């Protein structure tokens, strides 16, 4: 599952991404909006535009929820609940879309964080987010 | 493909800044570490059990050169992306039977690695173009499941 | 495609035993029930909240006829499976932006429904041939993500 | 998640499939082996042949583990553990392969069980097996 030591590569890779989590969670919306245009469908009320203050304002939100997960990770179920009813009850996001933000998020740790982004850590971050999206998709299953 | 004159170029211009022989394999390395089932297919290969013993498999470093190999034949033959690859797809598909979405994990991680190495200059309109080649190289090797 | 003379026929011969107008929609019905996000795209449509109110949407029964519609244009035009569909893919892809794997859920459930209705005569070599058309009709509508 | 009432459509759809679970779990290997030829890769030691006694003998096994899950469903983690180390540690099955047996299994409830296989139940069986494969794939994530 998410083992003793994956829960350490993430407590730590996020450790150092700090004061920035918000510029990062918005650099990764930008990247998902640009590369997989098919996700634009949901932010019809966003300037999915590049300086856009809405996407900048939402990075802060995706990044605030990533962190509550990094903290509370031995129990995502509980903490991420209302983002797992909103995403799955109120908005109906096709779950293949979590795979892809999941990936732009990592193309972002990657591009802002090179020495801490070792291969073992590239696996734990990935294991971490494959778990955020399983929680995010569960009123589903 | 399509690549718009202007995608074509952010792409063509990261690539020869690209140290193939040692990217080819930070990528195959990272694929057997992040996505393990892929290991099933490289037991012709060595100790693949702790991450350090892969990324330094002279054998995982070697096959990976073959493979930045054919992104190269693609990164520019983007015109049949479909025929540069008939033989390998014959190879990957009805020979080893790799399921086609292990084709996307690989171009996908290849991008994590294009990004890890060029940092800030893998702007996003510049990644966006690589998800296109990649999704292209992957629709190509998979063309015999039909 | 390919369909071997002998697949071609188990397929062609279940189909005209097929009550289109009421299969077309046990299928679209079942897709918005089993796979809900798909609902996002049919709000032009009615109460879709408890399973009974879908399977009896004269509106979900109607669109589904259109759609056994084009499996029909395919089940036999298997030769470009690619060109019978240019317009719909233009339609489904760069118009509604359905992600391409909702294309496989649909042919997939269509098979659960071909099976639900013909029981024992949907032997397995006879399903095996439908996973092929289907995976075919789905590689076709998706052909503009390239 | 797997709610009060999905856990009832499965306790019941399996209720009636009984004395047969074994002819069924083997009709569904046959179907996955035939339609998605790419899974043959793992049963090189099987006559993935049609009367084959090995595939008939394994239906019994896939069907024995489906049932311990149907019973113990409020806690799959625990019961399915050693099938979730074998599948993921010892054998390395690409997890896209659970999606597909998952589907042949349902093309099978479907073809042997028409009146109980209503649309609401077609959803619960699917929700049930999307959970067996999440458990089956977890040393993974
Ligand atoms: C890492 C995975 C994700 C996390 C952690 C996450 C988190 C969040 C949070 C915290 C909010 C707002 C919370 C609140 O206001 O109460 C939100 C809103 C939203 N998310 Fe996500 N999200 C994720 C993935 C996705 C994906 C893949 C999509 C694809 C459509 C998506 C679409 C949306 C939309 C449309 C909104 C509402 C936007 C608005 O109307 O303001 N999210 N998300
Ligand atoms: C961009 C995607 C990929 C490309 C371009 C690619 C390319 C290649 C090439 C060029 C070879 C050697 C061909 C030769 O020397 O003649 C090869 C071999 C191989 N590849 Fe791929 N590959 C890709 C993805 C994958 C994936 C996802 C897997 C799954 C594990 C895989 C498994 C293998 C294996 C096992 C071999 C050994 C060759 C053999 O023993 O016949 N490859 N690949
Ligand atoms: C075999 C796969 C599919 C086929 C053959 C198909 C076929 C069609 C056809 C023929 C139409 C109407 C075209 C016309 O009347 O001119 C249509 C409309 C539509 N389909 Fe698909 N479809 C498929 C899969 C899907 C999927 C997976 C979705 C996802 C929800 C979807 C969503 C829609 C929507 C929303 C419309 C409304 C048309 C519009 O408002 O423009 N379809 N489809
Ligand atoms: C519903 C999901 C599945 C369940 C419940 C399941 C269950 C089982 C069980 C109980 C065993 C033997 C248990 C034992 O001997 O201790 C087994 C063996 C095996 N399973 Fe699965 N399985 C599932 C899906 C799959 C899939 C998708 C594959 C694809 C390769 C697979 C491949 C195998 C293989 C290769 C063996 C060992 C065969 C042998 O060497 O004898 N299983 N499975």
């Amino acid at each position: 599952v998410l083992s003793p030591a994956d829960k350490t590569n993430v407590k730590a890779a996020w450790g150092k991404v700090g004061a920035h989590a918000g510029e990062y969670g918005a650099e990764a919306l930008e990247r998902m909006f640009l590369s997989f245009p098919t996700t634009k469908t949901y932010f019809p009320h966003f300037d999915l535009s590049h300086g856009s203050a809405q996407v900048k304002g939402h990075g802060k939100k995706v990044a605030d929820a990533l962190t509550n997960a990094v903290a509370h990770v031995d129990d995502m179920p509980n903490a991420l609940s209302a983002l797992s009813d909103l995403h799955a009850h109120k908005l109906r996001v096709d779950p293949v879309n979590f795979k892809l933000l999941s990936h732009c998020l990592l193309v972002t740790l990657a591009a802002h964080l090179p020495a801490e982004f070792t291969p073992a850590v590239h696996a734990s971050l990935d294991k971490f987010l494959a778990s955020v999206s399983t929680v995010l998709t569960s009123k589903y299953r | 493909v399509h690549l718009t004159p202007e995608e074509k170029s952010a792409v063509t211009a990261l690539w020869g800044k690209v140290n193939v022989d040692e990217v080819g394999g930070e990528a195959l390395g990272r694929l057997l570490v992040v996505y393990p089932w892929t290991q099933r297919f490289f037991e012709s290969f060595g100790d693949l059990s702790t991450p350090d013993a892969v990324m330094g498999n002279p054998k995982v470093k070697a096959h990976g050169k073959k493979v930045l190999g054919a992104f190269s034949d693609g990164l520019a033959h983007l015109d049949n992306l479909k025929g540069t690859f008939a033989t390998l797809s014959e190879l990957h598909c009805d020979k080893l039977h790799v399921d086609p979405e292990n084709f996307r994990l690989l171009g996908n991680v290849l991008v994590c690695v294009l990004a890890h190495h060029f940092g800030k200059e893998f702007t996003p309109p510049v990644q966006a173009a690589y998800q296109k080649v990649v999704a292209g190289v992957a629709n190509a090797l998979a063309h015999k499941y039909h």
